[PDB]
């Protein structure tokens, strides 16, 4: 990640970081999520299939 | 409800009829076109 | 136990990889 | 009729550079041939090198000015510079200050250029020399793909910010992203048509090389002089294969088999990838519509977690 | 190869001519049309407004 | 009067004649040259039924074939009943039953399936050296061959046994393999960023490229009158290069069987001792030479 | 003959075109014109 | 082969004459209905402003 | 005659045009001069 | 004969059989007719 | 001859092994007939 | 002979097959008959 | 192919020297406008300031 | 014959070309002159 | 004969130049001479 | 005879030039010696 | 080639020489200039300190 | 090809040898100046301390 | 020749400097002897 | 040829035993070198302990 780079809690956080076929959102916004993700990721111990089943990501079935 | 929507048969289905008829067409013809007569060196004497 | 495998198993694997070299060599030496 | 020597050595413009032919040496002995000699120089030739020298050069700048003119710094990091389109505000506009995006549209614009002078090129040389043009139209058909990705997929999307970034690894983070947006990329079917078509174009590859050297002790190699008259190595190529797989082919059918599933690949990945962003705006919401995808009502998920 | 005028005898065959005028014809008609329907989409809504 | 030619032109008027194809076969006959027949003395078949030649190798290959097909279609359409290829998956057993495989448990018929087609492709690989030996020619279509023989054998036999779960096997049935493929590749961050996994798919397109170029330079040479080196100028005047008719063959061979080698060199590597890619990539920023410069 | 006469049309109706584009682009981009709903 | 003037002759063919005319009239046509349009978008709204 | 003219008209004509284009693009990126609503 | 004419007759059979599947596909799936249980 | 007899009896009987296979299949996966512990 | 027989009796039979497989399937899983616990 | 003075007799053909002519025509005009468009954006803002 | 002129001629103007265009650059981006608002 | 003069003429000029170049960027990166606003 | 000279100073060259700057910028990087602001 | 002298006659060519002439006078002024320009330097701003 | 000694007359031509001088006379010089530099910078700062 | 003398001597001071780098890199990063500000 | 002596004579050629000799020579050099300098590393600071 960058070093100037922050987790952004400005944000309402029941979804608002979602990005799946928008269509209001370019490459940009996709590129500050898979910088938190990846910051989610090495958090937690485990790896990235942890809770998001990478078939479909906005599924919520993992229950993690 | 129970069938696929329009254009799974447009999306899905041209590409596994269309490739598996050309490659069944496109082999005979090859095939043909290979195992006929035309101008060879013998083998009785080349090899 | 799983190391030991583990280890085992990429021998297979890098035997694998071996043929296409001899193909390479074999080339080589019988193409002066 | 056509002069060959006039056409190896010609002085400029008309002629090659490089006069004095060279040998490499160990490309000889393995290689087959392997003399480097002359390389034609045209109008068109000067146009695409000068075109992409401009293009590298505004890049290759505009890397220094990201670490501050450090050459430790900039050969430390280079992978992982790149300079990118302009952001979602003033997605289309062409006034966008230097550093935020203002880089990335003359690059690209000069790489254009360049690219359409090469294909100029490769045609006219092709006629010139007295053989047939059909590299330079499967060169346009690699253009298709290319101009969809840089030029027609970020027009009609209202962002230029939906093309790569110039960079060693930002292509990879374009893959990527693209996938992630769109969802499933996977299931987008024209998708799947691109990649059969590329896995048989490696078959087909490994297996005509494959079979051509393992028959290369009768001389089977030269396929130009079979095409009049097959010898025994091609008579023994055709047998080989007939037992095996039940039908077989001469040597002129095999290039057609080639050329046209190497271009069906970049064909049917252009066709492909024009329609994400457009009319299907998910892919794996619209293969649950189409019913195939997989049930999988409880996996198992131990597998997956550490 | 002599049914073309003298002044455009050497570019134009004797065929090639025919084609040409049918050519000519053709775009004649089509920009008078297309006269026609710039004038009808400006009626309805201008565009530069 | 006209004389034919192998591609499809007719001349209007030489060691060369026409041959009618039937007379080659004959002549390349030649039976008991095969592999088998060496070790044991005889070959058991040799009957070139049809157009297949017919070994012991060949044998236990359609074995494998129909006992595989079967397997795959009672899984599936019996126990799922879901009578769609594309809804249909045919998953390992868990990864809690660990090695051993049980009759009772589910995924029995998958084990069985795959072991099937194993036989089936050992059996068609050594048919192949074997037609190949009665023929004299070389060893080269076996090597291209077993290099994808061994790229299967990595994903279903090494790597689950080093981990040991036998669930690690992709599963069968079309589009349900993609979603293991889409799991296990972001199970691992950044599988781009894996280096023996860059370097197969540039040997992808690489190959891609050469078939291109190879099958563009012999269809534009074939049917005119020309010095047979019109095509060496065109390669010298287009990127200063002609690699030969004997050179490309060979690279075409090559480059085709390093791609999956290194494949499957990398998937066998990601299973076992690499949790994520961007960890691996740590230790470049701190190299000595710029490590405080910043 | 030191030039040649069509490579010159040639490159010249090539550049005129190009150019004309990529000023009619720039200039619909710029959004200062009012010119199809702007 | 002699229709081009001397001052000219060893450049021009006769038949490269006639269409390098065609070409000048058509670039000057070009130019006028450039100025005219040009004229047009500032009586409109002037660019530089 | 060594030196061709025509390799000099060619390269001259491409080094102007390449040249004019750049500053042109540097000169409106820079957002300096209020030009095209800037 | 500037045409085979079975290429004629191929092309057509062809056409039209994919023509009258394409068409019975998108009006059964279209689920507008009450015809097997709809 | 027009047609080889063997090629149509070799296509007989794998099209009739292939097509009594599928029902046995089929019917045995539908569970509507308490055959084998259904 | 410009059109050899077999040919149409090849394709006849298969596409007639294909065509009874289809129908027969699609009819199936339709639901709508009471065929088969149904 | 003598039309060129002779200080220059080895360099330039005779073709040669009428397209060169013609270059340092339209090398001029551009220099003239260059210097004219020039003085026109320093009036209006000046670059260095 | 051991140094033909118009190399020198050729990587004389290429080198001093690309040095004009990166002292530019540098000075441009180092932002200390007031130049094009700065 | 064994050596070529200009081989090394030709690397001597372009050794000099990049280690000049170098030499040059180091320096004004360190930041340690007051020179272009420092 | 056994060895070419020139490949000799070639690599002898080489070798000596890429160590050199090796050790130049590890001593540099180091930061123990007060050179350049430190 | 005998404007070298004997020692180096097997070693430089005739043209070779003037060149080689050029090329030691030019590295010697640079070497001036350069020893200039680092006394003046360091006058400015030790770097070693 | 008889201005080496004959113990090194197999090995060495004649034009390899005044390089080879000139390769050995630059190394002494190299390794006099880097032996006075490092006594220098020991003097400055040692570095093993 | 069993092994062609150079083979040796290239190999021999190949191997001779990767491990004089190598020892020398892991000494320098183990930090037991206090050369280099250590 | 025939400087190697007999019992070497298959292995070596002439040229290949002089090199040998500037091998040998340079190899007990270096290993003379590197024993003085570990008996120093060693006096410095052991590194058993
Ligand atoms: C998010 C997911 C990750 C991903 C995860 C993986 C994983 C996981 C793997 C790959 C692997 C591959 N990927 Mg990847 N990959 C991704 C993105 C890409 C991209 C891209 C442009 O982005 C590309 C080009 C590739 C390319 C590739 C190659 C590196 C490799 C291809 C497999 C192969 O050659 O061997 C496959 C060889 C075989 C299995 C074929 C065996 C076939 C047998 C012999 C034939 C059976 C006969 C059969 C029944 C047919 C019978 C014929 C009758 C007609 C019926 N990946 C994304 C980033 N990739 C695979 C690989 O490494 O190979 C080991 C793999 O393991
Ligand atoms: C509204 C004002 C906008 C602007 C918008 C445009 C647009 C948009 C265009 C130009 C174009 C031009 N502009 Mg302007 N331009 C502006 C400000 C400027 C300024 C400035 C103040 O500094 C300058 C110097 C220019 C200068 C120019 C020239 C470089 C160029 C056309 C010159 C010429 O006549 O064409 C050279 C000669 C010709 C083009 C020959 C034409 C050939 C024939 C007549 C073409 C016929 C095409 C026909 C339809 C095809 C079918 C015919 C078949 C027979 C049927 N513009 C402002 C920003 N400008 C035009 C361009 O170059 O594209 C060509 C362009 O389209
Ligand atoms: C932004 C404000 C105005 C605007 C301002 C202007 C201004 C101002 C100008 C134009 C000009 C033009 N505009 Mg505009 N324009 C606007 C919106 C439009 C719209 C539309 C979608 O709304 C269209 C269709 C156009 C289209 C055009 C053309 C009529 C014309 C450009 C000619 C040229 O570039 O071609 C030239 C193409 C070439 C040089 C080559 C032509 C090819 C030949 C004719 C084909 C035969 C080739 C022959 C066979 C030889 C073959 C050789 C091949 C090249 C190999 N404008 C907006 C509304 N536009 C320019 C024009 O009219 O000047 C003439 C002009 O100056
Ligand atoms: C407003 C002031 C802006 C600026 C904006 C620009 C822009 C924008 C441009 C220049 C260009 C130039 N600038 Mg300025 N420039 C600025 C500050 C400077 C400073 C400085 C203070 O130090 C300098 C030294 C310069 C110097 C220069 C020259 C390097 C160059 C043109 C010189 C010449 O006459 O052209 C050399 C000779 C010619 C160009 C010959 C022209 C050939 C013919 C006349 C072209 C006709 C084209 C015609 C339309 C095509 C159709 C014709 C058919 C027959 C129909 N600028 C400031 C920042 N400057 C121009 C450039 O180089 O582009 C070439 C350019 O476009
Ligand atoms: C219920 C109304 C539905 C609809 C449902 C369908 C369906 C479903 C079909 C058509 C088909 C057609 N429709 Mg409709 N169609 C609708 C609205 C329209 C509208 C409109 C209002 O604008 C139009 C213009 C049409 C027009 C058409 C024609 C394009 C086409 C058949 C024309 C023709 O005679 O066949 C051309 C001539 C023939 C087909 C020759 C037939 C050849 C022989 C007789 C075939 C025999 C087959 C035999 C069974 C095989 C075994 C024989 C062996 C000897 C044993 N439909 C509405 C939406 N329409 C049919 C289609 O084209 O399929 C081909 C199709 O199946
Ligand atoms: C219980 C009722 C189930 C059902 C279950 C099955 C099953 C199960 C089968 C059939 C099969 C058939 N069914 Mg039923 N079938 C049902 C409803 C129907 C309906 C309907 C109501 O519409 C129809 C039309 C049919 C029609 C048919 C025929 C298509 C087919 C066999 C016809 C024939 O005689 O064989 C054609 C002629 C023969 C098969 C020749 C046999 C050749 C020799 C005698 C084979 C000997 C094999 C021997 C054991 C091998 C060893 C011999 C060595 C010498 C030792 N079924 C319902 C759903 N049906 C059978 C099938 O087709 O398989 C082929 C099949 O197995
Ligand atoms: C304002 C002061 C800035 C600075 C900004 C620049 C910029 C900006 C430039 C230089 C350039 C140079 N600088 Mg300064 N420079 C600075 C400080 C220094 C210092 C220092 C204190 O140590 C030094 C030693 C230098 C030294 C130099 C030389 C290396 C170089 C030009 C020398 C020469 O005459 O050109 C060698 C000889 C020539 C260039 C021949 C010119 C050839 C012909 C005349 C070119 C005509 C072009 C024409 C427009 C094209 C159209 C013509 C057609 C016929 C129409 N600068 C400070 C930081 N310096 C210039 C450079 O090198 O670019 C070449 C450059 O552009
Ligand atoms: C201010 C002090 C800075 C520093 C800044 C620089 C900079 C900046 C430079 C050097 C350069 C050099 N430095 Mg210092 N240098 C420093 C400390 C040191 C120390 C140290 C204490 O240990 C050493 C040993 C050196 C040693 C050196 C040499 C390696 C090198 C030039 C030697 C020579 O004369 O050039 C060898 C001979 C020549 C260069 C021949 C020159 C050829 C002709 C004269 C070039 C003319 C160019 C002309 C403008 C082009 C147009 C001409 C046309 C005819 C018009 N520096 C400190 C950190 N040093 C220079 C370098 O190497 O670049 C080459 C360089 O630019
Ligand atoms: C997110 C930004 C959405 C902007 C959409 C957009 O800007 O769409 C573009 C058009 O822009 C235009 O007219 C301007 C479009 C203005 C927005 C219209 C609504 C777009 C809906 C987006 C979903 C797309 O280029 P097209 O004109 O389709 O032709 C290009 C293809 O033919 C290439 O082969
Ligand atoms: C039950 C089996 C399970 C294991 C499955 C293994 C599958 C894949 C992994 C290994 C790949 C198998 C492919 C083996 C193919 C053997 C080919 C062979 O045996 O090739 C021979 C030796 O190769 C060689 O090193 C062959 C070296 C093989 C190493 C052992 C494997 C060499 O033949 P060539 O001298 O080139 O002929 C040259 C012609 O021009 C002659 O005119
Ligand atoms: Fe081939």
């Amino acid at each position: 990640l960058p070093n100037d780079w922050r987790l952004p809690l400005e944000l309402d956080y029941p979804g608002g970081l979602v990005v799946t076929g928008r269509k209001d959102v370019s490459n940009h916004e996709v590129e500050q999520n898979q910088f938190a993700m990846y910051h989610m990721n090495v958090s937690m111990g485990q790896g990235c299939t942890f809770c998001h089943n990478a078939r479909y990501f906005p599924s919520y079935e993992i229950a993690q | 409800s129970p069938w696929p929507v329009w254009s799974g048969y447009a999306l899905c289905f041209v590409p596994l009829a269309a490739v598996i008829l050309g490659f069944i067409i496109a082999a005979r013809f090859t095939d043909k076109q290979a195992t006929s007569a035309y101008l060879r060196l013998d083998p009785a004497k080349a090899n | 136990m799983n190391w030991i495998v583990a280890t085992f198993m990429l021998m297979f694997v890098l035997v694998a990889f071996l043929p296409l070299v001899v193909s390479l060599a074999y080339t080589w030496v019988t193409n002066p | 009729p056509i002069d060959l020597h006039d056409e190896e050595y010609r002085d400029g413009l008309e002629g090659t550079i490089a006069k004095p032919p060279g040998h490499v040496g160990w490309m000889q002995r393995l290689l087959g041939e392997g003399q480097v000699g002359p390389i034609y120089v045209g109008l068109w030739g000067v146009i695409s090198f000068i075109t992409f020298f401009a293009s590298a050069f505004i890049i290759l700048v505009d890397y220094g000015r990201q670490v501050g003119w450090n050459p430790i710094i900039y050969l430390r990091e280079f992978w992982n510079l790149a300079v990118y389109p302009p952001p979602t505000e003033y997605g289309l506009s062409w006034n966008v200050p230097w550093d935020k995006g203002g880089a990335w549209l003359a690059a690209t614009f000069f790489l254009h250029i360049s690219v359409l002078t090469w294909w100029a090129r490769l045609y006219t040389r092709a006629k010139a020399t007295g053989v047939g043009t059909q590299l330079a139209w499967g060169f346009a058909s690699a253009l298709s793909l290319y101009f969809v990705i840089y030029l027609f997929h970020p027009l009609a999307l209202g962002n230029w910010s939906a093309a790569p970034g110039h960079g060693f690894r930002a292509i990879l983070d374009w893959t990527n992203y693209v996938s992630i947006h769109w969802g499933n990329f996977y299931y987008n079917p024209f998708h799947m048509l691109s990649i059969f078509f590329l896995l048989g174009s490696t078959l087909l590859l490994a297996m005509h090389g494959a079979t051509i050297v393992a028959t290369s002790k009768w001389k089977s190699e030269m396929e130009f002089t079979e095409m009049m008259a097959e010898g025994p190595g091609t008579q023994r190529a055709q047998l080989f294969w007939r037992w095996v797989m039940g039908w077989n082919a001469n040597s002129y059918n095999i290039h057609i088999w080639a050329w046209w599933f190497a271009a069906f690949t970049a064909i049917t990945g252009a066709i492909g990838l024009f329609l994400s962003g457009t009319l299907v705006p998910d892919w794996y919401a619209w293969g649950e519509t189409a019913k195939i995808v997989a049930p999988w009502p409880n996996p198992d998920w131990a597998q997956y977690v550490f | 190869n002599d049914l073309v005028p003298d002044q455009w005898k050497p570019l134009f065959n004797n065929a090639q001519w025919l084609v040409h005028d049918i050519v000519v014809k053709t775009i004649y008609g089509g920009l008078i049309i297309a006269v026609i329907a710039h004038v009808l989409c400006w009626a309805w809504t201008p565009w530069i407004r | 009067r006209a004389l034919p030619l192998p591609s499809g032109e007719t001349l209007p008027a030489a060691s060369a004649e026409v041959i009618p194809f039937s007379i080659i076969e004959e002549f390349y006959k030649r039976p008991g040259k095969t592999l088998a027949a060496r070790f044991f003395g005889v070959d058991p078949f040799d009957f070139w039924i049809g157009r297949f030649y017919v070994g012991l190798f060949g044998a236990i290959s359609i074995i494998g074939i129909i006992l595989g097909v079967a397997f795959y279609l009672y899984e599936g359409v019996v126990n799922e009943g879901t009578l769609n290829i594309l809804a249909m998956r045919i998953e390992p057993p868990p990864v809690s039953q660990g090695l051993n495989v049980d009759p009772a448990q589910p995924g029995f018929f998958w084990f069985l399936t795959m072991v099937a087609a194993t036989i089936a492709f050992v059996g068609w690989l050594l048919r192949q050296i074997d037609i190949s030996l009665k023929l004299d020619m070389g060893m080269e279509v076996p090597i291209a061959f077993g290099a994808v023989v061994s790229s299967w054998i990595t994903l279903q036999w090494l790597r689950p046994i080093a981990m040991g779960a036998w669930g690690h096997g992709f599963p069968l049935g079309i589009t349900h393999h993609l979603d293991w493929v889409s799991n296990i590749g972001y199970q691992y961050y950044n599988f781009f960023y894996n280096p023996f996994h860059a370097i197969g798919i540039t040997l992808l397109f690489a190959s891609t490229l050469f078939l291109h170029m190879h099958g563009s330079a012999v269809l534009s040479e074939a049917k005119r009158n020309i010095s047979d080196q019109n095509i060496h100028v065109f390669w010298r005047n287009i990127l200063g290069y002609s690699i030969g008719e004997i050179g490309i063959h060979r690279v075409a061979f090559w480059t085709g069987a390093a791609s999956v080698l290194f494949s499957n060199l990398c998937i066998f590597l990601s299973g076992t001792f690499v949790k994520d890619w961007n960890a691996f990539w740590g230790f470049w920023d701190k190299m000595p030479i710029w490590n405080g410069v910043g | 003959r030191p030039f040649e006469f069509r490579t010159s049309v040639v490159v010249s109706t090539l550049l005129g075109l190009v150019m004309a584009l990529l000023i009619h682009f720039v200039v619909l981009s710029s959004g200062a014109f009012n010119w199809l709903r702007a």
